[PDB]
């Protein structure tokens, strides 16, 4: 994340890490069996890591999980990156305790104005690269569909929202797709696209996760 | 890290698609994509992806670096 | 600099590197004899660093000459930072060429809106801490004093000057210090400090050369 | 680099003065400077400091680096 | 250019004219704002001409954009024609389309060999004036400074190179300099001077443009 | 006397040949010259010349004088 | 076009500087340089300027032009 | 004459002002209708005045005898400046007598070291300006071609010869060109050229007109 | 490990590496808390890796453990290299398993001609440089201490014993130190010094182990 | 890595102690030692220094690298 | 004079290295070398180094002083 | 000097003192550029002091003069201490009189008995630190190579003698090395090295300067 702080060892027991050798894309724990992630981070043979706050040294209760099962929406566009997400079911069941936990999915879209809680092991730089050992956390209100709209003209769509500031500064980065975007307690959005990081009326692009419950629901029990 | 060459400081001010061609070139593990600036870029990272970002002329703006 | 963009090698061949066995602070060349940097940074015993781009690589252009005698103004305030400017000969002269060249002192005082260019190798980052190979550098205008003292109340001397942006995202930062501040042509401005780096409302603060054109001019005739 | 230990994350949440202390008795070439992230700051490079930055309550409000 | 071919319209559309009543210097586009040309070519009240192929008819699509900054390489002989290198300012930016194009600064210095275009609306005749309305192109290789110093005898910088025949016949003459010479699809060379028009081993002298990559990029971003 | 302005002790600092544009925009009777000061100078006097002097970096060291 | 008299082809055998003479005699809006055969020339063209190019002798050898 | 005595009143009266409105030129009398001049002070329509000491005044017994005829040596090289010498032809004869007389033609060339004297109404100073209302004059030794290609590295032909002092401070200035520098009751050089004025290691630049008797005295039989 | 081969995945569960930034020496487990190394790895604030493979890529099964006491034997010698043993003391105990485990103490000296295994992360040439991501192994017989001090003319103590091959081409490297040289499942020799790697006639010097079982087993009780 | 530069090759055939001092100048994070390689030399690895290899002459016969 | 802590006579009586550390820990100016009592020592003058003398026991049996 | 006397203003006019901020070693001058000193007194950037006795009080007469070029013996071996000798060119060469002179370099070897004069400003105490403000002088007999090596066994090379007493409280001490050691007017020895200062059967290890006059000569000569 750039602009973002240093969040705390654990203090996001429900961001976990996909692994492909490295570090490669975030995600969202919604049970013992399941995690919720961008289409776009589709690989093969993922490694769910749960639990950790240092991706480059072995903390003691980490929890390295295979993916035996990933599931894009069907209607996922890889071009408007419209229904961009994605459910990941895990070989084994995870050990859920403080460290490791789920989070609630939403019943209710929040409104412009509700300050979130965005999470991820991205690049922390708008212009070059510096990627950290430490998770990175950010506080960053939603944004109108007219300002979204006018940073995007044409490019937003139903299922998308821009969160972060169009003074620039601060922003989800490369490398954190898939992460979290939480708001009151339940997860809200999903790290998307944008335009560059954190850049001047480009403010953020994450998916809208009140849009996909009914599927999420659906498709948990279906497989 | 990432296999082969990182980043191509010296090829700013190239056209897009020599870049892309010499990206190639130089490091046999990563897809050279030539992109607008003001176009949209996913935020996932991939050691067998090379950005080449250009703006309205199709000349290399920002250092291409393998993310 | 925070948010700027790879100057490229010698793209800035005045700019020079203050050392003591790591590059602490920058500075201007102004005759092959002197450099102008904050006052700030008063060490004793530098060596000055001419035509360097990477400074952890020795590329072959490089000079490094050591600080014969260094003079900080009579009227430098260590607390409100007012008057925050050094002159340093050069132990012996330097060769000036293609990558190593002097500016210009400044006629009148650059006006409001000024498009500068600042240059430097300090930090790169908003919050946390990532230090570049090379040279970086980042455009930005001069800002009004309404502005620049409502940005910094009661902080704001007739010899300083804001630059940057009160959005934030781009600014100079630590280890910036003494680096030049050029409009259109010449040295007016002498990066010295701030609130942080890049912070919204908080624009960078540097020294305003025009007003010590005749001490710079008369320092050199009597030192 | 500079000698010694580099940062104290752990000690975000602590008290300014008490965080100076332990950084000075951790790293013997640093000279600790607790401060007010609403004042000014100089833009130079010190191997020989460590500024704790504190808010209005004097807490240590981000972490302590040698800078 | 004497004894070279007709372009054809705006088949050169970096190709500018340097006017003040009457055309009296070519200029090569680099960016939507800045013209590089000869420095010998300097003078007060510049209006650039851009997009055009018959400067006495007004064709449309033609702009006519005033010189607002004008810079001579601070290293300029006037004696010796070294470094005859100067960059022009729009007053504003130009608009760039099919016709109205700029073009890539080099990388490196060609070889002894290397066909270059030379393009003009100077003088096409060996002896005698007769100016064209239509700009004039003409193919030339580089020659080797063995050939360019037998040719012209301690007057040929490292700044310099020769380009044309050793035969005569064709050359570039009054009226093209500031020209752009073209190899590989990027600027090395400006039209400098020569003894006489298309003569017998005494073919076209130029500014060597790669060794002004660094003071060109310098010189756009501090002023 | 000669027409116009005589003395710009003002271009002392400026680049030759920009102070040779300012020279000759403020007094129209002069055909000012850049030259540097290593070179050899004819020794007539002329109220239609200002030599403007430089040194190898191309700033004026001499004040341009009408001579 | 240039004004006043474009060629003196009537100067042709004479010495440099008595033609260069006439030359800004007749037309008050240029400046005649006496130039060598042997010497280089910029490729620049000005209304302002005939060039008066000799030889050896001293000798117009070639017709003053306004170019 | 920079560093000079006061003549007094006609003591030189073969010194001729060249007048046009203001001095411009000095030269020297050889007889009743010819003058002795450097090349370089060619103009169209010169006033040729005899007879002078102030020449802001008018006293009495003076010659104001506009010239007929201006004939420049055909060798004369405008840039290297060999052979700046030239003839002029008044319109009438003047009157010889005690404060107008003409100077004698060299028969062979002085030796170095020998004291010659050098008048004129040039520039006063070696910095600044100030010119003299009575003629100037000052005796200085013919220097060695060996110190005079030191003090200039391939810049003296065979048709020229420093003088004056390698210490500096005395020299011939800018107003004294065409002035003669008479050795042993005979007429040796011609004021030419220099570096400045009365500068350390750069001394006057003459004419050696003892190569061109034989062309004055052609030009005079022919002309 | 020069001229080795590959261990593979903790096929050595005893082998520990000391860590600092970077791993500058090895080590060998002999219980929960205490690790034998060589003396002249000593550093302040050490942190032992247990159940590593790849040093550079986070695997999931190893214990990072910083070192709480360091003890270097009284009677090491860093000149002569006599007496090159220390033992670590780990803060917390380790989780002994199938792949950290520890090495029993040796009771007897083995003889000359044993086949010993020699495992580590050090360089891999004789000359150049090539540092592996993966454990080094290599099979090792005991040396003479006739060839021992035939190799080393009075440098051998009896408190060392050389290992490898008199041919030389396969040998113990930088970054091997503190490694473990194991006999017949019994830990009888610690990587120390040589002259070089793998050269010819100059073979592996290893401290003595079983003269300082009496020394481990007081220290560990002391301690 | 290790900081700094890492390999002198061209400090190969010059004396020992200037090279080792060439190489301090250069890299200011290490030690440059020089022995005779006829010694013994321990098996760890440094950051912070650099052997500078001799023979019987004195002269360089070892590329000094950071180990 | 030398900069910091000079002296350290409450470290007679321990061990080589446990003090070299600590002396290490308190002056980051100096390089403490454990030295034998009976081995040479250079006659020169260093503030960058601390002799840890010890005897055949391994034990400081003399005040570490900055030499 | 442990047990010596105060030697009186500039008594030993060839003694110089090493300084790098401190003074670190001592030197003997041996003309006009050119200091014998002590090669393991070796540093970079080392400044010349001659003519001094209060090196803590600037009395004038003194000469601070940088050092150029320093120069080892390429046999110098670090370990044991052989060819411990370096020389010292000097930046400018020394202005040479009463109290700055030169001393003569051996024709012949001393024999034991030779009373010898060690100067220098060293330690003067045998336990504990006192360092003089005055340079301290000392007379000391040159011993046999019997005596030597009975108190050095299998130290002492033959460019090595002792020099002192057998009974101790007297000798050169810590701050002393490169000192001279003059034996009948001619410099016969170096301070170089020894066991404590002023110990019981352990003197002055010195370097033995007749083996070296032909490298002495030749490196002056070739540099
Ligand atoms: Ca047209
Ligand atoms: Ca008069
Ligand atoms: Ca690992
Ligand atoms: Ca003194």
């Amino acid at each position: 994340i750039v602009g973002g702080y240093t969040c705390g060892a654990n203090t996001v027991p429900y961001q976990v890490s996909l692994n492909s050798g490295y570090h490669f894309c975030g995600g969202s724990l919604i049970n013992s069996q399941w995690v919720v992630s961008a289409a776009h981070c589709y690989k093969s043979g993922i490694q769910v890591r749960l639990g950790e706050d240092n991706i480059n040294v072995v903390e003691g209760n980490e929890q390295f999980i295979s993916a035996s099962k990933s599931i894009v929406h069907p209607s996922y566009n890889s071009n408007t990156l419209n229904n961009d997400i994605m459910l990941i079911k895990l070989k084994s069941a995870a050990s859920l305790n403080s460290r490791v936990a789920s989070i609630s999915l939403p019943t209710s879209c929040a409104s412009a104005g509700t300050q979130c809680l965005i999470s991820g092991w991205g690049n922390t730089k708008s212009s070059g690269t510096s990627y950290p050992d430490v998770l990175k956390c950010l506080k960053a209100p939603i944004l109108s569909d007219s300002s979204c709209k006018s940073a995007y003209p044409g490019q937003i769509t139903s299922n998308m929202f821009c969160a972060g500031y169009l003074e620039g500064g601060k922003d989800s980065c490369q490398g954190d797709s898939g992460g979290p975007v939480v708001c009151s307690g339940k997860l809200q959005g999903i790290v998307s696209w944008g335009s560059g990081c954190a850049q001047k009326n480009k403010p953020g692009v994450y998916t809208k996760v009140c849009n996909y419950v009914s599927w999420i629901k659906q498709t948990i029990a279906s497989n | 890290e990432c296999p082969g060459k990182q980043e191509w400081p010296e090829l700013v001010g190239e056209y897009g698609y020599k870049a892309a061609a010499i990206i190639e070139r130089e490091n046999p593990n990563v897809r050279s994509i030539v992109k607008h600036e003001r176009s949209g870029f996913t935020k996932d990272f991939r050691c067998d992806r090379v950005w080449v970002v250009v703006d309205s002329t199709g000349v290399v703006v920002r250092t291409p670096r393998v993310t």
